[PDB]
C-alpha cells in the first residue's frame, strides 16, 4: 500500500524534475515510514519489551530471577568441571523464569516470544575449569530485532557478555555470602548451652561473632559496589537510553546539540536553527540505524565508564595504586571470594567442633581447635589485606577528579 | 533568533549586566584558585577549576545557549599585557595572580557570528577579565571586612591603648580607604561606562533599520568601553593599587591568627618577641599606608590633568585628601 | 537467599497489624479484599511478585501466606469477616479451650505447648504448599499475654524445626506503666526468645507510635487501629524490594546480610517520612533523607544523645534520582555517628512505587523509610527491666506464671525469670560493647 | 548568598508581615507562595533564593523563623498568608503567658528553649548551601523583642561565627512605659552593640511623624508606620534580590557602610513614597532630598550631623549625570570628618520588573543608609531615663527571671554592664567625630 501510494505521488511530479516539492514528498515519506517502522518494531516485535528483558537478564535489573536461577543452578555450577550436563541448564532457566517475576512474561499471551529468546552459553577456560566461571546467560535475537538490537553478535565485542560476567562476580559473592550467613546463624544460635560449659565454648562464640562482623564488613563493601554499579552506571545509562527512545514524549528542550573536544573547546553542532520562525501558512522518531546507534551508544557509555574501561592506553590510572580502577576492583572481588571460601571452611570446622563436643563433651577430638586457630589467622590476615586494598581503592578514586568518583570513594569509607 | 535575548545573555556573561550575583557566586566557589601560584605552575592542576565551572554550568538554565557555550580558559598572558596589544599602556615593571590570566570565550554559532563578530567577542572577553579583576578585589575587601568584624581577635578592646591605634585603627582606616577606592572605581566603571553603552545598544535595536548599524553600535559601545580612561590609561596605577590591596588582604589573613599572641587573650607569653612583632607590624602598616597614599596621589594627578565624564569627578571626591 | 515468607499472626495486636498489613499489600498489588485481582485481563503484564506473600491458587485467587492463630477467636473472626474468604479458614486456629485464664505469658506458652502438634501441622501444611521457603513474619506485640506466649513457643519450635530459614518477628512494644508489672514480666520472658531463637526482629514503641499518629492524623481519637497502620507501613516498605523486585535486594536474606552484622545485634529501628498510605506538604528526596534522622519521625524511643548507628538502611520510594541521594548521603555521612571500627557505610536502596497505587501528584514525589541497628534501641528494654527486677525480687504475680509449667515451684520460675533477665542483660552488654573499637580486637590483635 | 529572616516579638512580626507582603509583590509571589507568573518562560531576572526556598512544588517559602510569646500575632500573620510560610519554622513554645513586658521574660524564654530554636535555625539552614547571614527583625522597647533578640544575638554570634548578623531595630518614641521601655532598650542595646554586625536603627518618633505626614489617615496607626521599615529593608536588599553590576552581598553594602565594629548603627533615609502632589522629583532632586532632615527615619535635625559613611540606593530611571551633579552639590554640602574620605557610594539599583509602576508613585526613589555622628540621639531618652530612675526608683522587680532572678544584685550588675557598653558606644561615636581620631594613629608615627 505504501509503495503504491508514494509511487503515485512521485509519478505525479516526474515532470517537475528534482524540485523542492520532490523534497517535500521525500520528507513526508521519510516521516511516515520511520514512524511505521518504529510502531511495528514496538507493537509487533516487542522492541521496547526486549530492551527491558535485556536490561533484566544480562544487566540484571531484576534480582529475583537471578537469585532463583543461581539457587536452581547451585547443583550444576558448583561442579568445578567442564563435564557438566549443559542440558539441565535448560530446565534451570525454565524454573528460574517460572519462580520469578518473569513468569508473568513466560505466561503472557503475547509477550511469551520475548522470554523464549533467553538462553545460556558456557565459556571456554580449559580443563579443571569451574562451572561458575564458564557459565553465562545470553539473548538470541532473530530478524527484525537482530538488525536493530545489538547483542552478542558472533563477531562483535560481546559487551553484554562481559557485562554479565562482571556482574556475575557480584552475584556469586552474594549467593555464597547469604548461604554462609545462614550457616553461621545456625552455628551461633545452636549455642543454647548451659554457661557451665568449659570456657572454650564462650571463646568460640565470641570469636565466631567477631568473624561474623568481619564477614559483614566484606559483604557490605560487596553489596555497596554492586548497588553503585546497578544504580549509577546500568540504571543511569539505561534511563538515558530510554529517554532517547521516547524523545518525542515532550522532553526538556535541550535542543542545543553541543560538540565538545578533548582540548575543552566546545561549539554548537552545525547551524543554529531559528525559534520556529514562520513566514507562510507528526512525531520526530528514530529510524533503524538511529535505533542501533542508540543501543550501541548505551552499551558504549556503560563500557566507557571509568570503572569498566580496561585493556587500552586511553585508561587513566588511579594514583596510590598505579593501576586501572577495574583491575583493582576485580582484585577486591577475587579476595572476597577467597574470603568466603576460608570462612565457609571455618563455619564447617566450627560445626564440627560443636557436634563433636555435643557427642563427647570435651572428651574427644579437641584437636580440631588447631585447624580452627590456623584458619582464624588465615581469615584475619585476609581481612587485613582486604582493608588495605579498600584503602588503596578509596585513595584511587578520591584523587581522580570526577565528583561521582570522589563521592563513591567517600561513601566506601 | 531573539537577538535581543542573545545580546542580553552576552552582556550578562561578559559585562556583568544584571548578573553581579553570578560573578559573586563564581568568585566564592573559586576564590582560592584565582590567587594560587601567581601563575599556572608547571601546568598546575587547574583542571579542578574547569570541573567546578562545568558543574555550575550543569545547573545553568538550558535555554541560555550562551552559558552552555561559555568556555572558561587560562590564557598565558596577563590582562595588562593583553591590553598592551591595542592601547598605549606599559606591562609589568615574576608571576602575577591567576585571575589576571583567567579569561572566557564563546564560539558564537552560525549565523549569530555574523553580527557578533570575533572582534566584539575579544572586546567582551577583555572587558570580562577586567570586570573579574575588579569584582575579585572587591570580594577580597568584603571578606577582609568580614574577618575584621567577625574575628574577636580584632574586635577585642585593649592593645595597651597605643598598640590598638597604631595597629588595628591604622589597619581599619587603610582598609576603609582601599574599600572606598575599589568600590568607587567599580561604581564609576559599571554605571558610567558599561551602563551607558548597554543603554546605547538597547536604544539601537529599538526599531533599527540596518544590520550593519547594529554591528556598528555594538562595536562602538565596546570600543567606548575599551578606550575609556580607567580601562586604557589608568591600567598601570590600577594594577599597583591591586597589588597593594592583595598584599594588605594577605596581611589581614595572616594577622587573623598572628594577632592572638599580643594581648592577654594569648592565654614567649607577652615577651619581647611579642613587642618585636608589634613594632614590625607598625612598620609594615606605615609602609602600606605610605605606598598607598603615594600611588593614590599619582592616580589623582593622572585623573585631573587628562580629559574626557563627571564620574571622574566622583572618583576624585572619593580619593582626594582633606 | 530467596524464596517465600509465611506470615504468622499471633495475639490480638498481631492480628490487627496483620489485618492492616494485608489490606496494604492488597492496595499495593490490586488484590482486593477477597483475593480477586482487580486488574483487568487486558493488562496481563505484571512487574511485581505477589508469590512470596500470597499463594496463587489456580482459581486466579491469592490466599495470603498467613497462619492466623490466637486464643480469643473474636479478633481473627472479625478479620475474616472483613476479608471475606481471603484467608483460608483451614489456616485459622483458636484451640477452643475458652478465654485465656489471664493475660500472662504462661497461658500463651501453655496453649502453645498443648497444641504444638496442631501448630506445626498448620505450618508444615503451609510449607508443603510451596517449594522455595525462606522465612517467617511474626507480628508479636511482645508485652501481651497471647503475644508473649504464642511467640515464645513459636520461636522455640521454629528455631530448630526449620533450621535454615530466616525467622523474623515484628514485635510492638507498649508505652504505659499502668499494668507495668505483668507487662514487663511478659516483655522480659518473650525477649528471652526474641534473643535466643529469632534470626531477626523489628521493634516499635507505642509511645512514639501514639506521638506520630497524633501528629499526622488530624484526630485526637487515636486508636491503636491507627498505629497498626504505621506498623504495616513499615513492614510494607521493608518488603517492597521483594513485592517489586529491582536491581539489588531481592529477598529477606539479602537485606539482613546487609542489616544484621552478627546474631546479637538483631533489633531494628524504623523511621518513615510523611506518607499517604493511610487516611502534600512537599519536599525533595534530599528533604526525605534529612528528615529520616528526625527524632519525631523514628518509631522507637530515640533518646538521640549522640546515638551510635551500626548499620543504617534507607528505602526511597518514587521519582528519585541518585544525584540527590548521593548529595544527601554526602551530608549525612558527616552527620550520622558511625562507630570508628566500621569502614562500611549506609545502605541506600532506591525502590519502585507500586504501579497499581493511585498516581500521586508530584507534590509528594517521594516517600522513604530507614531501618537502623543502633545501640539506643535498648531503651524500650531498660524500662521493662527497671520494673521486672524490682517487682520480681518481691515476687509479685509469680503465681500466674506456673500455668501448665513443668516448674510449678515458685523458686524455679523465679530462676527462669532471672535467666531471661540475664539474657536481656547480655543483649544490652553486647549493644554497649560494640560501641568500643576494641570489640573486634578480640580477633584483630589477639592472634 | 542566603539570608534567613528572624522575627522576634510583636513589632518584629508586624515588620515581617509587611516586609514579606512587599517582597512577594516585588517577585510576583502572591499571598500563598505560588508564582503569579506564567510558567511559559524559564528565565527570571531576579534572585529570590537569598530570601526564599524552592520546594518540589515550585512554591516559594520565605526563609523566615517567626518568634513570639503570644501566638496571636504569628497566627494573624500565617492566616493573612495562608500556606505561604512553613509552620515548622513558627515557634512560641507556649511557655505560659509572659509575666510582663520584661526583657527577662524574653531572655528566659530563649535560655530555656535555645535547643528548640537552634534546631529550627539549623533545619532552615540545612535547606541552603551558600548561607550568608540573618535578618533579626525586632523592636527594642518591648520585652519579647528586646530579650529574645538579645538571646538570639548571643546564640548566633558564636553558634554561627562566620555569618552576618543584621538587626533592623525599631526604637520607641517616649511613651508612658518609659521606665521598663528604656530598661529593655539598654538591655537589648548591650547585645546590639556587642553581637550584631550591622544595626539599622528606626526611631518611632520620626516614623510616626513621616507616616502621619504621608498617610491620609490622621491617626497614626502603628501598622501603617510598619510600611516604612518594610520599604527600607526592601530597598537595602534590592541590590541583592534584583542584582546589578556592583553589590551582590550585604557584606559589600556594610563594608561600604561600616568602618569598624564600634560604629555600625545606620540611619536610614528615604524619599519619596506613596502607599495604598507628585512633582516627579527627578533623580537629582531625589539625591538632594536624601540629605533633608525631614526625610530621615531617626530624628537628628542637628546642625553638625557628621556623616562617616554614606550609601545611597537609587531605584528607577536614573540619569548618571544627574547623579554626578548631585554628588558635586553634596560633596560641597555634606560635612565629612577631616580624618576620613568624602566618598558617597551610589548604587544605582533596579526596580522590580514584575512590580508595575503604580500611579502617583515616582519614577525614581532613593534610600540612604548613613553612619552619622548623631544616631546616638535615639539613645539619649533611654539613657536619661535609665540614669535618673535606675539610680533610686528601680523597677527591677519584673526583671528577676532565670539567672537574673537568683539575686537583685544580678539584675543590678547586668543593668550596670549594659549601661557601660552603651556609654562605650556613645564615646566611640563622639570620638570618631574629631580630627584627633587619627592623630595618634598616623601622625604619631
Ligand atoms: N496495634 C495495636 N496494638 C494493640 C491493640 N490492642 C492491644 N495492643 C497492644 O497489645 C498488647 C496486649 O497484647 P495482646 O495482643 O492484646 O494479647 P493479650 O494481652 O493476651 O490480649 P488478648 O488477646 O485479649 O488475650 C497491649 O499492651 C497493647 O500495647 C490494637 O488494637 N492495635
Ligand atoms: N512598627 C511597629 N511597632 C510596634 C508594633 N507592635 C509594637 N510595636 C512597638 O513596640 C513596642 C513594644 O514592643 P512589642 O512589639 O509590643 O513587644 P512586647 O511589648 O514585649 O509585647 P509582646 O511581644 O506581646 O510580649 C511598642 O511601644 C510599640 O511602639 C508593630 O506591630 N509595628
Amino acid at each position: 500500500e505504501f509503495s503504491k501510494k508514494y509511487h503515485v505521488l512521485y509519478q505525479s511530479n516526474s515532470y517537475r524534475g528534482i524540485s523542492t516539492n520532490f523534497f517535500e514528498i521525500i520528507n513526508d515519506q521519510y516521516s511516515e515510514i520511520v514512524n511505521h517502522t518504529n510502531q511495528i518494531l514496538n507493537q509487533k516485535f516487542h522492541y521496547r519489551d526486549v530492551v527491558f528483558a535485556l536490561k533484566n537478564i544480562l544487566l540484571m535489573g531484576k534480582s529475583d530471577f537471578m537469585d532463583a536461577l543461581i539457587e536452581k543452578a547451585n547443583d550444576i555450577l558448583a561442579t568445578p568441571s567442564d563435564s557438566l550436563p549443559n542440558y539441565k541448564l535448560t530446565r534451570v532457566l525454565q524454573e528460574a523464569v517460572q519462580l520469578s517475576s518473569l513468569r508473568h512474561l513466560m505466561n503472557s499471551p503475547r509477550n511469551s516470544s520475548v522470554i523464549n529468546g533467553l538462553d545460556a552459553r558456557v565459556l571456554d577456560l580449559g580443563h579443571g575449569s569451574v562451572g561458575w566461571d564458564v557459565f553465562t546467560l545470553d539473548y538470541i535475537l532473530y530478524p527484525p530485532l537482530s538488525l536493530v538490537l545489538n547483542v552478542n553478535r558472533p563477531f562483535g565485542r560481546k559487551e553484554y557478555l562481559r557485562i554479565f560476567n562482571f556482574l556475575w562476580r557480584f552475584k556469586k559473592n552474594n549467593y555464597f555470602y547469604q548461604k554462609e550467613m545462614l550457616k553461621s546463624n545456625d552455628i551461633i544460635r545452636s549455642f543454647k548451652k548451659i554457661r557451665g560449659y568449659n570456657p572454650l565454648i564462650r571463646d568460640i562464640i565470641n570469636k565466631l561473632s567477631r568473624i561474623s562482623i568481619l564477614r559483614t564488613q566484606f559483604q557490605q563493601f560487596n553489596s555497596k559496589m554492586e548497588s553503585y554499579y546497578l544504580n549509577c552506571i546500568i540504571e543511569e545509562n539505561f534511563k538515558e537510553m530510554t529517554r532517547k527512545l521516547q524523545r518525542t514524549e515532550n522532553k526538556s528542550q535541550n535542543q542545543f546539540d553541543l560538540i565538545r573536544l578533548n582540548n575543552g573547546t566546545i561549539e554548537l553542532n552545525g547551524i543554529l536553527t531559528p525559534k520556529a520562525e514562520v513566514l507562510t501558512k507528526i512525531e520526530k522518531t528514530l529510524n533503524i540505524d538511529e535505533l542501533e546507534s542508540v543501543h550501541n551508544t548505551f552499551l558504549t557509555n556503560i563500557l566507557s565508564h571509568k570503572l569498566f574501561a580496561t585493556n587500552t592506553s586511553e585508561i587513566s590510572v588511579g594514583d596510590y595504586s598505579g593501576q586501572p580502577y577495574p583491575t583493582s576492583l576485580v582484585l577486591l572481588l577475587n579476595s572476597v571470594y577467597e574470603f568466603v571460601k576460608v570462612y565457609c571452611n571455618l563455619n564447617d570446622i566450627g560445626y564440627e567442633i560443636f557436634i563433636k563436643m555435643n557427642l563427647n563433651d570435651h572428651e574427644a577430638s579437641n584437636g580440631l581447635l588447631g585447624k580452627f586457630n590456623t584458619n582464624l589467622k588465615e581469615i584475619v590476615s585476609q581481612y587485613k589485606n582486604f582493608k588495605d586494598r579498600l584503602y588503596i581503592f578509596r585513595a584511587d578514586l578520591k584523587n581522580d577528579g570526577d565528583e561521582e568518583l570522589f563521592l563513591l570513594s567517600k561513601s566506601l569509607r | 533568533y531573539d537577538l535581543i535575548n542573545v545580546l542580553k545573555h552576552l552582556q550578562q556573561i561578559f559585562l556583568g549586566y544584571q548578573s553581579g550575583h553570578n560573578v559573586l557566586k563564581f568568585l566564592t566557589k573559586n576564590m582560592g584558585e584565582l590567587t594560587k601560584h601567581y601563575r599556572n605552575d608547571n601546568n598546575a592542576n587547574y583542571d579542578k577549576l574547569l570541573q567546578n565551572f562545568e558543574l555550575e554550568r550543569q545547573s545553568e538554565n538550558p535555554n541560555n545557549l550562551m552559558r552552555q557555550l561559555l568556555m572558561i580558559q587560562f590564557d598565558t598572558e596577563t590582562l595588562p599585557q593583553v591590553l598592551s596589544h591595542y592601547l598605549q599602556i606599559y606591562p609589568e615593571v615574576t608571576p602575577k595572580s591567576a585571575i589576571y590570566h583567567l579569561k572566557f570565550d564563546i564560539n558564537i554559532p552560525y549565523p549569530l557570528n555574523i553580527i557578533i563578530s570575533r572582534t566584539c567577542m575579544i572586546k567582551y572577553q577583555i572587558i570580562l577579565r577586567y570586570q573579574l579583576v575588579l569584582q575579585y578585589h572587591s570580594r577580597l575587601l568584603d571578606e577582609t571586612w568580614m574577618d575584621l568584624n567577625k574575628t574577636p581577635s580584632w574586635k577585642y578592646r585593649g592593645y595597651s591603648h597605643t598598640v590598638k591605634r597604631r595597629i588595628v585603627r591604622a589597619t581599619r582606616v587603610l582598609h576603609a580607604k582601599m574599600n572606598h577606592f575599589i568600590k568607587t572605581i567599580m561604581e564609576y566603571f559599571n554605571q558610567n561606562v558599561i551602563d551607558k553603552e548597554v543603554y546605547s545598544l538597547e536604544k539601537c535595536y529599538r526599531n533599527p533599520t540596518l544590520a550593519v548599524a547594529i554591528q556598528n553600535e555594538l562595536e562602538g559601545g565596546l570600543t567606548n568601553i575599551m578606550t575609556n580612561r580607567c580601562l586604557s590609561d589608568l591600567i598601570p596605577l590600577q594594577l599597583q593599587i591591586f597589588d597593594i590591596v592583595y598584599k594588605f588582604c594577605k596581611f589581614i589573613k595572616s594577622m587573623r591568627a598572628k594577632l592572638c599572641q599580643l594581648d592577654p587573650v594569648l592565654y614567649g607569653y607577652q615577651e619581647d618577641a611579642a613587642l618585636e612583632l608589634i613594632q614590625k607590624l607598625i612598620e609594615y602598616i606605615s609602609n602600606a599606608s605610605s605606598i598607598f597614599r603615594k600611588c593614590l596621589i599619582n592616580f589623582t594627578q593622572e585623573l585631573s590633568t587628562e580629559k574626557f565624564a563627571a564620574g571622574i569627578e566622583r572618583v576624585l571626591y572619593s580619593i582626594v585628601p582633606p | 537467599m530467596g524464596g517465600e515468607i509465611i506470615t504468622l499472626q499471633a495475639g490480638q495486636c498481631g492480628n490487627h497489624v496483620g489485618k492492616f498489613l494485608w489490606s496494604q499489600l492488597a492496595k499495593e498489588h490490586a488484590i482486593g479484599t477477597d483475593g480477586l485481582s482487580q486488574l483487568p485481563d487486558s493488562s496481563t503484564e505484571r512487574d511485581d511478585d505477589t508469590k512470596p506473600f500470597f499463594r496463587e491458587n489456580c482459581r486466579n485467587k491469592f490466599t495470603p501466606r498467613a497462619i492466623m492463630m490466637d486464643s480469643e477467636p473474636s479478633v481473627i473472626a472479625d478479620v475474616e469477616n472483613t476479608f471475606r474468604g481471603f484467608f483460608d479458614p483451614r489456616n485459622t486456629w483458636v484451640a477452643s479451650d475458652g478465654a485465656s485464664a489471664g493475660n500472662s505469658w504462661a497461658n500463651g506458652y501453655d496453649i502453645g505447648t498443648r497444641n504444638q502438634d496442631d501448630i506445626l501441622n498448620k505450618i508444615d501444611k503451609e510449607i508443603d504448599s510451596t517449594d522455595n521457603f525462606e522465612g517467617f513474619q511474626l507480628l508479636h506485640s511482645v508485652a501481651g499475654g497471647t503475644g508473649s506466649g504464642l511467640g515464645s513457643n513459636l520461636l522455640e519450635a521454629l528455631c530448630d524445626r526449620y533450621p535454615k530459614k530466616i525467622l523474623t518477628t515484628y514485635s510492638v512494644f507498649p508505652a504505659r506503666s499502668s499494668e507495668v508489672v505483668v507487662q514487663s514480666y511478659n516483655t522480659i520472658l518473650a525477649l528471652r526468645r526474641l534473643i535466643e531463637d529469632s534470626d531477626a526482629t523489628v521493634v516499635f514503641d507505642n509511645a512514639s507510635l501514639l506521638n506520630i499518629s497524633g501528629k499526622v492524623f488530624r484526630n485526637p481519637n487515636i486508636d491503636l487501629q491507627h498505629t497498626n497502620q504505621l506498623i504495616s507501613t513499615i513492614i510494607s516498605s521493608v518488603t517492597n524490594s521483594i513485592r517489586f523486585p529491582s536491581y539489588m535486594y531481592s529477598s529477606m536474606s539479602s537485606i539482613y546480610s546487609t542489616l544484621i552484622p552478627s546474631p546479637e545485634l538483631h533489633f531494628l529501628s524504623p523511621s518513615f517520612t510523611p506518607f499517604t498510605s493511610d487516611y502534600h506538604k512537599c519536599h525533595s528526596s534530599y528533604d526525605v533523607m534529612l528528615d529520616l534522622l528526625d527524632p519525631s519521625n523514628s518509631l522507637v524511643s530515640t533518646a538521640m544523645n549522640n546515638p551510635t548507628y551500626f548499620n543504617v538502611y534507607n528505602t526511597i520510594i518514587g521519582n528519585v534520582e541518585p544525584r540527590q541521594i548521593s548529595r544527601a548521603m554526602t551530608k549525612l555521612q558527616q552527620r550520622i555517628k558511625f562507630p570508628s571500627w566500621s569502614s562500611s557505610a549506609m545502605h541506600v536502596n532506591i525502590g519502585r512505587r507500586s504501579p497499581y497505587l493511585p498516581l500521586q501528584p508530584n507534590e509528594n514525589e517521594v516517600s522513604g523509610m530507614m531501618l537502623s541497628n543502633m545501640s539506643t534501641v535498648v531503651n524500650v528494654f531498660e524500662n521493662a527491666c527497671n520494673t521486672f527486677d524490682k517487682v520480681f525480687a518481691k515476687g509479685a504475680f509469680l503465681n500466674n506464671y506456673n500455668v501448665g509449667d513443668l516448674f510449678q515451684s515458685m523458686q524455679n520460675v523465679q530462676d527462669e525469670f532471672a535467666e531471661s533477665r540475664e539474657v536481656v542483660q547480655s543483649l544490652m552488654e553486647d549493644y554497649v560493647a560494640a560501641e568500643q573499637d576494641s570489640y573486634l580486637d578480640d580477633v584483630l590483635v589477639d592472634d
